[PDB]
């Protein structure tokens, strides 16, 4: 998974992807 | 009133936006996540 793959999915998709490992601030930054 | 006036002047893409400000059947995206309601007015959600 790279930044090219991150910009395709929505923010809720991304937050469901990294819900446990990150804490939504670094998720928003990425 | 704004939506009704935009319908009478036929600015359709803005009239549907001003209707989205009160009713959206597709839910509402708040901070990236969806909501559990469809009416943007709380005295319309709970009948006051």
């Amino acid at each position: 998974l790279l930044l090219t793959n991150i910009s395709f999915m929505s923010f809720s998709e991304f937050r469901h992807r990294t819900s446990g490992t990150l804490t939504w601030r670094e998720t928003d930054f990425l | 009133m704004v939506f009704q006036r935009l319908l009478q002047e036929q600015n359709f893409t803005e009239s549907t936006r001003w209707l989205r400000y009160i009713w959206n059947p597709a839910g509402y995206s708040v901070q990236g996540e969806m909501q559990d309601y469809y009416w943007n007015v709380r005295p319309l959600e709970e009948d006051t």
